[PDB]
RNA sequence: AAGGGCACCACCAGGAGUGGAGCCUGCGGCUUAAUUUGACCAACACGGGAAACCUCACCCGGCCCGGACACGGACAGGAUUGACAGAUUGAUAGCUCUUUCUCGAUUCCGUGGGUGGUGGUGCAUGGCCGUUCUUAGUUGGUGGAGCGAUUUGUCUGGUUAAUUCCGAUAACGAACGAGACUCUGGCAUGCUAACUAGUUACGCGACCCCCGAGCGGUCGGCGUCCCCCAACUUCUUAGAGGGACAAGUGGCGUUCAGCCACCCGAGAUUGAGCAAUAACAGGUCUGUGAUGCCCUUAGAUGUCCGGGGCUGCACGCGCGCUACACUGACUGGCUCAGCGUGUGCCUACCCUACGCCGGCAGGCGCGGGUAACCCGUUGAACCCCAUUCGUGAUGGGGAUCGGGGAUUGCAAUUAUUCCCCAUGAACGAGGAAUUCCCAGUAAGUGCGGGUCAUAAGCUUGCGUUGAUUAAGUCCCUGCCCUUUGUACACACCGCC
């Protein structure tokens, strides 16, 4: 063997906590602070990313790019 | 017609079927004493016949395994459903077929006799 | 209906073609159909050569296997109906048959 | 990986889209008339499928 | 087995409905052909068949490159309490016009 | 060592050759990251092994689990799975990193335990196959002989392809092998049958002769199972039957088994298949979901993907192809086959008529055929008939090599194949050696199948043309039987 590389690290997860990625405000006013995917395979319920320069959709994979 | 390959292949297609399905039996009724199949196919419809001596052990509790095996069978090579039928005959002489004489020494030297 | 039609019938042996062609026709001259005769057609022979040994070390002997088919064909004319007239068929396993009209 | 490169590499043709309709081989197959078979396992078979020796 | 709930349970029932099954053995093959609307492949089926084999629940059987699974006694119940099925409604080859 | 018999894997008389040249291909060697590997009469165009990917088993890198099941942790406040952008990578492998979305109990981690393997072991094995050996050989029961290993049966002789038979006979009665058997080729104007085969006759026609023929000649032109609107099976097909038996004659023979010659006859020896006891450390674990044991099993010897390799070259050998020319090459014309295949479960890839474009390889539309219906009356080659060449490395030979054009494929470079134009290298019949062969045979010659997306210098079959020599022998190489010798028994490749 005595193979060149080392050994290809495997990617490990995050490992997030709760999601809690929306706020309501004086006793329960909705502010979406993330994007919503209008797809119809995305649907209404899942959420957008909100990626540093684009927006990503976790079902849909539609990317929206603002410049 | 277009449809029907030709006859050389038709019957090459035939033999495949037969050592195919004999293939099966062997490896799948071989403690229940099989013997051979016969198979009369016709246009409306196809008769499978299991030549075994232990006929009330190849069908199971109120024939449930032989209708597995001809549901198997069914689903296997795709008949139209309700076009082939399945039954088990007994031997005549087993001591005379070399299959069932050839199984039932194979038996034997797995159970342990000398 | 006014029918005319063509049975042919197949398989690998002479002794069952032959009887099959030989009761059908007895069944039609019993049944006064008038015959068209049997038509023998040239032999298909399917030939196959594959050597012996499965590892190729030897004196490179060659095995031939041969498949004869052999098929027949029977013209039923008669002037009123035929196949209201005739139903059995009575066709023992490993004969296959084929019934065609003067259309096809 | 995923499906973009498991199977991707095409087999629609060659020795390798050909395979022994018995044993899964892939050498010596016999094509002729359909058979889609091995060299040694026609062997085994011809009895049942009907080719029998004659010369 | 990754293989997702919304075709376990359809080759569950797939297997429940006739007492027996049959895959041929193709783990590339992109598609089983019964249960052609499914979208199930023929890896996830060799492999849920597999896992029932080990768990004793199904027998197998092996032609040239076929698998021709018997369900079993055992799979009977199994099967009734995983697809949450009363008692009453039997495989085919279990009981017919009776 | 003797006696008898036999074999073109022996010779004799010969034929064609091989070994000499070029090339193809398979081994060894060399080189290499790898040039994967088995096999050394009975290995070396063998593994149906004509490898671009796959095949692939080798090398260089990169993914995935396709690690069942059980138990314990882990967890819906999330076990865990995918994925856009940037880097990163050969890669549009979310493979890893930054980045946040998303599946939801299917998985994750650890321990036992699977599973897979073209990984090892054919000197652990099965099956198959090759060889001893396709020679004629091999065995039991009861009886006889021997203390016994054993022996007789199973043989002095004649005869046969054959322990094949006649005969003798301490053996009698059997069994296998041989033969018999199956397929195949040759004759059937005898039978049955034919619009998916035809023939004859007749009728429409088309052309020549028309001097005048005229029931003149040609037609693979159209018709007569289009159903009343001809018959028949010689030709073709395939079934049932017949036929050949040393049957008849002469000679030889113990006048037996049989042998020789001849008549009549299609045939007086057509080729194969099957093929005994006992064996081999013969070959295959790289055919198998045949398989024991061992090895590996998550950084895989599993599996997938990309690239390379299996082709690599101072050299040696084997099976072959092309030739060395005038018994020929070129050019044109004429003219004849038979095997057999043809559109696919996965599986995509069939054989092709005709028309058009192109010089060719090819391309473009129209069809036919799942087939005695279409290719196809398979217009094959050799050969035959005329032309040019003229004994020169020449119009012999076409290796090497340059440029260009198509076809297959995802991809043609280390050129897949094909086409065109240039280059005409060795080679002037081949040392010592050595192979195969007795009649439709050798040889010349093409055509099918297998391999095949592309394809044959290979192999398995088919047809065409068609001989020289021989009807013997044990001389060489071997084989069988009997006697004999042996200090061999792993058996003369012994022993010493
Ligand atoms: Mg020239």
């Amino acid at each position: 063997y005595t193979t060149p590389k080392k050994n290809k690290h495997k990617r490990k997860k995050v490992k997030l906590a709760v999601l809690k990625y929306y706020k309501v405000d004086e006793n329960g006013k909705i502010s979406r602070l993330r994007r919503e995917c209008p797809s119809d395979e995305c649907g209404a319920g899942v959420f957008m990313a909100s990626h540093f320069d684009r927006h990503y959709c976790g079902k849909c994979c539609l990317t929206y790019c603002f410049n | 017609m277009a449809v029907q390959i030709s006859k050389k292949r038709k019957f090459v297609a035939d033999g495949i079927f037969k050592a195919e399905l004999n293939e099966f039996l062997t490896r799948e009724l071989a403690e229940d004493g099989y013997s051979g199949v016969e198979v009369r196919v016709t246009p409306t419809r196809t008769e499978i016949i299991i030549l075994a001596t232990r006929t009330q052990n190849v069908l199971g509790e109120k024939g449930r395994r032989i209708r597995e095996l001809t549901a198997v069978v069914q689903k296997r090579f795709g008949f139209p459903e309700g076009s082939v039928e399945l039954y088990a005959e007994k031997v005549a002489t087993r001591g005379l077929c070399a299959i069932a004489q050839a199984e039932s020494l194979r038996y034997k030297l797995l159970g342990g006799l000398a | 209906a006014i029918h005319r039609i063509r049975i042919t019938l197949t398989s690998r042996n002479v002794k069952s073609l032959e009887k099959v062609c030989a009761d059908l026709i007895r069944g039609a001259k019993e049944k006064n159909l008038k015959v068209k005769g049997p038509v023998r057609m040239p032999t298909k022979t399917l030939r196959i050569t594959t050597r012996k040994t499965p590892c190729g070390e030897g004196s490179k002997t060659w095995d031939r296997f041969q498949m004869r088919i052999h098929k027949r064909l029977i013209d039923l004319h008669s002037p009123s109906e035929i196949v209201k007239q005739i139903t059995s068929i009575s066709i023992e396993p490993g004969v296959e048959v084929e019934v065609t009209i003067a259309d096809a | 990986g995923h499906q973009q490169l498991y199977w991707s590499h095409p087999r629609k043709f060659g020795q390798g889209s050909r395979s022994c309709r018995v044993c899964s081989n892939r050498h010596g197959l016999i094509r002729k008339y359909g058979l889609n078979m091995c060299r040694q396992c026609f062997r085994q078979y011809a009895k049942d499928i009907g080719f029998i020796k004659l010369d | 087995m990754l293989m997702p709930k919304k075709n376990r349970i359809a080759i569950y029932e797939l297997l429940f409905k006739e007492g027996v099954m049959v895959a041929k053995k193709d783990v590339h093959m992109p598609k089983h052909p019964e249960l052609a609307d499914k979208n199930v492949p023929n890896l996830h089926v060799m492999k849920a068949m597999q896992s029932l084999k080990s768990r004793g629940y199904v027998k197998e059987q092996f032609a040239w490159r076929h698998f021709y699974w018997y369900l079993t006694n055992e799979g009977i119940q199994y099967l009734r309490d995983y697809l949450h099925l009363p008692p009453e409604i039997v495989p085919a080859t279990l009981r017919r016009s009776r």
